[PDB]
């Protein structure tokens, strides 16, 4: 196995730190022997070289299982070696690769050993094979090539790999070479004749720079199993998913289920996971059987149905646009598909994330649009044209009157129920001939006790007591009361900016039940006007509820 | 030789993640940087350089923009409390101020060899097909705050003749930009700017026009109506109550007197006239600058923006919350993000003119939305600092 002639990459230790000096542990005669046989062979190949006791540094060695492997614990050296720039900031996604007629797969055998180490750093990689018991000084070696498990090996090998392929890439522009780790994906749209030719041409350029690859009779055949994917020349899919039907499900069985499902959701449309995930929250015991909830059961059943027959994805054509489609699946669940030709998906996906405490469907839709937009840019270098289950008018209204700046690139309405809508709208102006409820809440910080109630311009009144409560929860209760006792047209004046905020954002779902109760009331109404006044200022009706809720509280 | 630059002790170089870029932007950067390298301005680098700074492309000729915000924080001592460029008070008073891009001056001056590794940037690839194309600077980079600090001496030399010949013209430098102000008639100003460009041209350098003396405050505005409903006075007292926290000598006691008992909102109550006295005097105080508020050169500036609907945006600049140094507005296909980036820019350049530094922005937008879109409309050579906030429902309406 050759050692590449390429230029070395200068390495430094972290500022004001010396090399590793950890003692070598006394080894058994069996381990010592095996290490000696491994090492002399590695020295023959040029991988390591003999040094004396003039080198002051040491790094421990172990040997483990007919065949033995030599292990070197580089913890101390790694803790002392300089930081390197990230080898990769993401794996290439299959859905972003161009379609190729012919494609073959190369891999670099013994990656790190094939590439040299900075001469002035080689001395820090020193290790010692100890002699039987204490007795004599051990045989001392040091590395000449990139050692397995060292901090800088991944970055330097990759660095070297770019340099080597760069010249070849130049005079071969209509050929694409994807390289990740010690794997090479070589694709072109030439015939099976001048393809196998151009590949054996690449192999030669590689071995010229000390890089060894398999020839035609050894090189792999499609489908290519890689990173959990199944890869063909004109399609791709995830590796076979098997959902095991179980008498009982432990936490561990469920975690693995969520994982397999999440992975499959890249290409299998409609995959759901929420009810399955609901079981895992409120976490504990790994081996404890969790009985499935009825909702989890039909979710799982629905999942088996999609994973019943195999689905694949297509590759990417730069000259054609990207079309993204989103569907609402249920509360918090959203699913998407990306394609260039109607219903031939490049990839699918799902969105669920809970952003904050209280949200609505329009907010969740644009959160999904953002997430997809980012993903498209990473994968394809451009944003997709969206097709959304929301009316242009419904979107127009929301964007216009919301405090937040928002944007969606080119999108079009598509009639795929359930459609995204607002469920209620507050009034711009106070209502003529409707009861004005002045609401308020108060809670004691020690007793935790609370009172919530209203006073109205039509003389009416109410106060309720709460036990396990906070100031905020009493404000929401006050507003809730007013909703129950008002009828179909109401003006409500509060002194809680908090409560004003939640409601004005037109939420339709919440983590709070109390807020969900306020929501169900709000939709039932016809016209609600909500307004705010400063607290403790002796204002209008606010001063009257102020005396009520405070009585026996503050 | 190069002027030696160090960092603040205890903290070292920037390690900032590079944002994913679109194909067109990547191609433009690859071309820009290929040309830049063939001229020794930058050099490829190996993985032995752990440092990184984001790079972007803005606009009909594509241009490179390097987010050096992090590197600038970690060398703040150098360009400020060491080699700071002072700030003229006269600039905000001028009838006309012209901004000229002068950042091409920096390519001539070589960078300290010990420092070059901190200016490292990556050009990303689509779908991570290749690793990035790593580069570092050999000359002073555009956008690094140390570049004008060093070039100061050369810049004084260039401007010396023009300065001597026109002693009523202000030239202030902030980063890559040169701010030139005069009280001359607009035709004469543009002639002096043309003249100035000739001076820069003889050193190989190369507009967009501001009028700072016509910058008036945006007063917190009180309704001026006949027939006042209950709701309106409630609206009124709330607006004034909050104004009492910033403006010394705000009065409200006469307005409250009107609202007693649990009255209906729509019910019109005929006003007094002692309350009109407060309305008038408050209006008089609301149009004037805030008494007791002064720029503190040691504290950061904060800028807050509110969406008002119909293409309108209000904004405030302060150092101590609601203690306003300056209020204002911004009005206008056109979208929210485009409008927001335009306001941010307008406000920042106003802040540079007035104080000599950029404000820290609180943006009423989703972190992600902003980050994928902000470049599409950005035109400035600098980039200010920014947070992402939720506009309080009330603040919005208190600023009309
Ligand atoms: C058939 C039996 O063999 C197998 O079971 C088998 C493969 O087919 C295989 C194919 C590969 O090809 C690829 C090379 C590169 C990439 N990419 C990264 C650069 C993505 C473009 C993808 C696939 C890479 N590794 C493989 N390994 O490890 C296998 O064990
Ligand atoms: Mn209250
Ligand atoms: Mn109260």
């Amino acid at each position: 196995s050759p050692i590449s002639p390429i230029e070395t990459v200068p390495v430094k230790l972290k500022p004001g730190m010396d090399g590793p000096k950890v003692k070598q542990w006394p080894l058994t005669e069996e381990k010592i022997k095996a290490l000696v046989e491994i090492c002399t062979e590695m020295e023959k190949e040029g991988k390591i070289s003999k040094i004396g006791p003039e080198n002051p540094y040491n790094t421990p060695v172990f040997a483990i299982k007919t065949k033995w492997r030599k292990l070197v614990d580089f913890r101390e050296l790694n803790k002392r070696t300089q930081d390197f720039w990230e080898v990769q900031l993401g794996i290439p996604h299959p859905a972003g690769l161009k379609k190729n007629k012919s494609v073959t797969v190369l891999d670099v055998g013994d990656a790190y050993f094939s590439v040299p180490l900075d001469e002035d750093f080689r001395k820090y990689t020193a290790f010692t094979i100890p002699s039987i018991n204490n007795e004599t000084p051990g045989i001392r070696y040091q590395y000449n090539v990139l050692p397995q498990g060292w901090k800088g090996s991944p970055a330097i090998f990759q660095s070297s790999m770019t340099k080597i392929l760069e010249p070849f890439r130049k005079q071969n522009p209509d050929i694409v070479i994807y390289q990740y780790m010690d794997d090479l994906y070589v694709g072109s749209d030439l015939e099976i004749g001048q393809h196998r030719t151009k590949i054996e041409e690449l192999r030669q350029h590689l071995l010229r720079w000390g890089l060894t690859t398999p020839d035609k009779k050894h090189q792999k055949e499609p489908p290519f199993l890689w990173m959990g994917y199944e890869l063909h020349p004109d399609k791709w899919t995830v590796q076979p998913i098997v959902l095991p039907e179980k008498d009982s499900w432990t936490v561990n069985d469920i975690q693995k289920l969520v994982g397999k499902l999440n992975w499959a959701s890249q290409i299998y449309p409609g995959i759901k996971v929420r009810q399955l995930c609901k079981l895992l929250r409120g976490t504990k015991a790994l081996t404890e059987v969790i009985p499935l909830t009825e909702e989890a059961e039909l979710e799982l059943a629905e999942n088996r149905e999609i994973l019943k027959e195999p689905v694949h994805g297509v590759y990417y054509d730069p000259s054609k646009d990207l079309i993204a489609e989103i569907q609402k699946q249920g509360q918090g669940q959203w699913t998407y598909q990306i394609y260039q030709e109607p219903f031939k998906n490049l990839k699918t996906g799902k969105y669920a994330r809970m952003r904050g405490a209280h949200t609505n469907d329009v907010k969740q839709l644009t959160e999904a649009v953002q997430k997809i937009t980012t993903e498209s840019i990473v994968i394809w270098g451009k944003t997709p044209k969206f097709k959304l289950p929301i009316q242009k008018e419904t979107w127009e209204t929301w964007w216009t009157e919301y405090w937040q700046a928002t944007w969606i690139p080119e999108w079009e309405f598509v009639n795929t129920p359930p459609l995204v809508k607002l469920w209620y709208q507050l009034e711009k102006e106070p209502i003529v001939g409707a009861e004005t409820f002045y609401v308020d809440g108060a809670a004691n910080r020690e007793t935790k006790l609370g009172k919530a109630g209203y006073v109205t311009n039509r003389g009416r009144q109410k106060v309720v007591t709460l036990t396990d409560t906070t100031n905020q929860k009493t404000e929401l209760q006050a507003i809730y009361l007013a909703l129950q006792d008002s009828g179909l047209e109401v003006n409500i004046v509060t002194d809680s900016q908090y409560a004003l905020g939640i409601i004005q954002a037109q939420p339709d779902q919440s983590e709070s039940e109390l807020v969900n109760q306020i929501i169900e009331q709000l939709i039932k109404k016809e016209k609600v006007y909500l307004a705010w006044v400063p607290a403790h200022k002796g204002i209008g009706g606010n001063e009257q509820v102020d005396k009520l809720v405070s009585a026996g509280i503050r | 030789e190069t002027v030696p630059v160090k960092l603040k002790p205890g903290m070292d170089g920037p390690k900032v993640k590079q944002w994913p870029l679109t194909e067109e932007k990547i191609k433009a950067l690859v071309e820009i940087c290929t040309e830049m390298e063939k001229e020794g301005k930058i050099s490829k680098i190996g993985p032995e350089n752990p440092y990184n700074t984001p790079v972007f492309a803005i606009k009909t000729k594509w241009r490179k923009l390097v987010d050096f915000r992090e590197l600038n924080k970690r060398t703040q001592d150098f360009w400020e409390v060491q080699l700071g460029i002072p700030h003229p008070a006269g600039l905000k008073k001028n009838k006309s101020v012209t901004v000229l891009d002068v950042g091409d001056a920096y390519f001539s001056v070589p960078l300290d060899e010990d420092f070059r590794k901190y200016t490292a940037f990556t050009i990303p690839s689509i779908n991570n097909e290749t690793p990035g194309i790593r580069y570092q600077y050999n000359v002073l980079p555009q956008g690094w705050k140390g570049s004008p600090a060093i070039f100061q001496s050369s810049m004084t030399k260039i401007l010396e003749p023009f300065r001597k010949q026109n002693p009523d013209i202000v030239i202030y430098q902030y980063m890559d930009d040169l701010y030139v102000g005069s009280d001359l008639e607009i035709g004469q100003h543009r002639t002096k700017i043309e003249e100035l460009r000739q001076h820069l041209l003889r050193w190989g350098l190369t507009g967009y026009e501001l009028h700072p003396d016509k910058w008036t405050v945006q007063p917190i505005v009180l309704p001026e109506k006949d027939s006042w409903t209950v709701n309106d006075i409630q609206k009124l007292v709330g607006k004034l109550n909050w104004a009492s926290q910033i403006y010394p000598g705000i009065k409200v006691r006469q307005l409250c007197k009107l609202l007693r008992g649990t009255k209906a909102l729509t019910e019109v109550i005929p006003l007094t006239e002692e309350a009109e006295l407060e309305l008038a005097e408050n209006r008089e105080i609301l149009k004037e600058p805030v008494h007791g508020v002064y720029y503190d050169p040691s504290k950061d500036l904060i800028a807050e923006i509110q969406k008002q609907g119909q293409g309108q945006w209000t904004y405030q600049i302060y150092q101590e919350p609601f203690k306003n140094l300056k209020t204002g507005k911004y009005a206008r296909h056109t979208n929210d993000v485009k409008q927001l980036t335009e306001a941010v820019q307008k406000i920042t350049t106003e802040s540079i003119v007035i104080w000599g530094k950029t404000p820290k922005f609180k943006l009423p937008i989703q972190k992600e939305t902003w980050e994928t879109w902000w470049t599409e409309y950005w035109q400035a050579t600098w980039i200010p600092e920014w947070e992402f906030v939720n506009t309080p429902p009330l603040v919005k309406l208190w600023y009309q």
